[PDB]
Formats: structure tokens, C-alpha cells, sequence
């Protein structure tokens, strides 16, 4: 996260860290959507242009964390993966279209003050909140500049009009994406960056005071460049695939 | 850079 | 079912330092 702030304890109890076994390192963010399921970006697991192709046994998820590097004894839970699901039509060749994956934990994790699942949006929630100018919140332990924070970082960013998102890049944008960030004249900054991938973009519903995950940190050109924007996987547009995977498996 | 986690988890 | 309600905030009716900024943009 670039130009963010230190999160508060308990601020994002759905935040998940994907952690590589060996070497031991930070892969990505992710989010807890139930006792048994974790949502993240497909490009965190699979991206052949960088020879990235992780499987169940290469990774651990770490839930309940604040510090990037400490083992937060008595606080964090570390879980192993039973299975990974990547969207069948994930387009890693071109524009990261459908950048989404589900992960099934080996055993359910116990909820606590620091661990708690975020809601998935329904059609009406999405229609109401997913609007240019409305702000969401992005969290992660990723790079501070295009060096690495000691604790979880947070930043709030406005959703940007689709035509402006299109006009900022050569990349083909699709309906499964939205972009977010301040424009160059708005005089505020911030973006996700490397190591933030797969993290949740969340909004708080004014109607029921609940937190909803609207996006997944997907891609960008650099981090926090003027005239560029962060792109996010559009969670509700892919929700059918999500429901399909879950109650089938 | 990262503190070692309990050995069992790396199992 | 209990999703999106944080034990240390919503559940205690405490607000985090910047959630106001979100609600205001709505
Ligand atoms: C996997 C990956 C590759 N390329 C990245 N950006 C370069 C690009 F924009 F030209 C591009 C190339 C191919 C397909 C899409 C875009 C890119 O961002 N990723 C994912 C990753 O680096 N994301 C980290 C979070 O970055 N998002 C922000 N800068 N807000």
C-alpha cells in the first residue's frame, strides 16, 4: 500500500496472508469469507509469464495478523490448504480478466476478536455501492513505494468512472474489472502495490452497517503513478462461479 | 526477515 | 451470517479512525 496508514488492531479481521513455505516469504493478501474458504487473486497462484505456478502444498495461510513478520503467538492462526480453485476462464495471457481463485482450508478456523469473515455482496448491495466517487478501503502488507511496512497498512480510495479507467491505459478493460484511485488533480494519493495482490477492496454498507468485499486487488501499472489507477476484480460479477464452487465442493 | 513459525506447520 | 461485523468495532459500537470518510462519500 502506497500513502496508506497503519491499520488499527481488529480493523480487518478478514485479512489473510498467503505465506510461502520455502523460502518463507509473503506471497499475497487474501480474505476470509467463511470458516473454511479464502478468496484471493488467481495471479497470486498462477502466472506462467513469471513461472509462477503454486500448488496446495507450497503455501500456508496466516489469519488474524497485524505484524508483517512476527509470529503472533496466541493470536494468529496458520492453516494448510486442502484445495485450490482457479477461475476456469482466468485470462493470464492478456489482461488478467477474471483474476480470482478460491482456497479451501484443511480444517475450519475458529473466529475470534482478530478473525472474522467479510460479507460477499448481493446484487442490490453491489448496485447501490459500486459507484464513481464512492470510497472503498484496501489493506495489505505490500510495498510502500513503487520499503516494506512493519504492520498491516490501510488506505481508502474512490471508485473511478469507467471511461476514465479505459482512457488511462492500453490494456483492454472488461466488465469483470473496476478501477479505483484519486485523479491527478484531486491532490490526494494512494494505491495498492506489489505484495498487496489478492487483498480485499471493501465498502461499509450504510443500510445495515456491514462490511462487504466488492473487489480483489488485481493489477496496475507501477504503483501510485499520476494518471493511473488500481484495478480490482469485480467480485459480484463472478459471484455465480463462487457459489458454484462452494456448494459443489 | 520473517520470524520462524512453529516447525510443525512447515511439515 | 455474522459476516462483516467486527468483534472490536461494530459489535461494540466503536468506530475505526477513518470509516467516516467512507460513509461520507456515499
Ligand atoms: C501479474 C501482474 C503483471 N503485470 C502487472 N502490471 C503490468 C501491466 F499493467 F502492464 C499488465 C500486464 C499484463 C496484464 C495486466 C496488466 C500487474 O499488476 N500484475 C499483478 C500485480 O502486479 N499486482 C500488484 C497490485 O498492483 N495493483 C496496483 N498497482 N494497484
Amino acid at each position: 500500500i502506497v500513502e496508506g496508514s497503519d491499520a488499527e488492531i481488529g480493523m480487518s479481521p478478514w485479512q489473510v496472508m498467503l505465506f510461502r513455505k520455502s523460502p518463507q516469504e509473503l506471497l499475497c493478501g487474501a480474505s476470509l469469507i467463511s470458516d473454511r474458504w479464502v478468496l484471493t487473486a488467481a495471479h497470486c497462484l498462477l502466472y506462467p509469464p513469471w513461472d509462477k505456478n503454486f500448488t496446495e502444498n507450497d503455501l500456508l495461510v496466516r489469519i488474524g495478523k497485524h505484524s508483517r513478520t512476527r509470529y503472533e503467538r496466541n493470536i494468529e492462526k496458520i492453516s494448510m490448504l486442502e484445495k485450490i480453485y482457479i477461475h476456469p476462464r482466468y485470462n493470464w495471457r492478456e489482461n488478467l480478466d477474471r483474476d480470482i481463485a478460491l482456497m479451501k482450508l484443511k480444517k475450519p478456523v475458529a473466529f475470534s476478536d482478530y478473525i472474522h469473515p467479510v460479507c460477499l455482496p448481493d446484487r442490490e448491495t453491489a448496485a447501490s455501492l459500486l459507484q464513481a466517487g464512492y470510497k472503498g478501503r484496501v489493506t495489505g502488507w505490500g510495498n510502500l513505494k513503487e520499503g516494506q511496512p512493519s504492520v498491516l497498512q490501510v488506505v481508502n480510495l474512490p471508485i473511478v468512472e469507467r471511461p476514465v479507467c479505459k482512457d488511462s491505459t492500453r490494456i483492454r478493460i472488461t466488465d469483470n474489472m473496476f478501477c479505483a484511485g484519486y485523479k491527478p488533480d484531486e491532490g490526494k494519493r494512494g494505491d495498492a502495490c506489489e505484495g498487496d495482490s489478492g487483498g480485499p477492496f471493501v465498502m461499509k454498507s450504510p443500510f445495515n452497517n456491514r462490511w462487504y468485499q466488492m473487489g480483489i486487488v488485481s493489477w496496475g501499472e507501477g504503483c501510485d503513478r499520476d494518471g493511473k489507477y488500481g484495478f480490482y476484480t469485480h467480485v459480484f460479477r463472478l459471484k455465480k462461479w463462487i457459489q458454484k464452487v462452494i456448494d459443489q465442493f | 526477515d520473517f520470524e520462524e513459525i512453529p516447525e510443525e506447520y512447515l511439515q | 451470517a455474522d459476516c462483516g461485523l467486527r468483534p472490536l468495532f461494530e459489535k461494540k459500537s466503536l468506530e475505526d479512525k477513518t470509516e467516516r470518510e467512507l460513509l461520507e462519500s456515499y
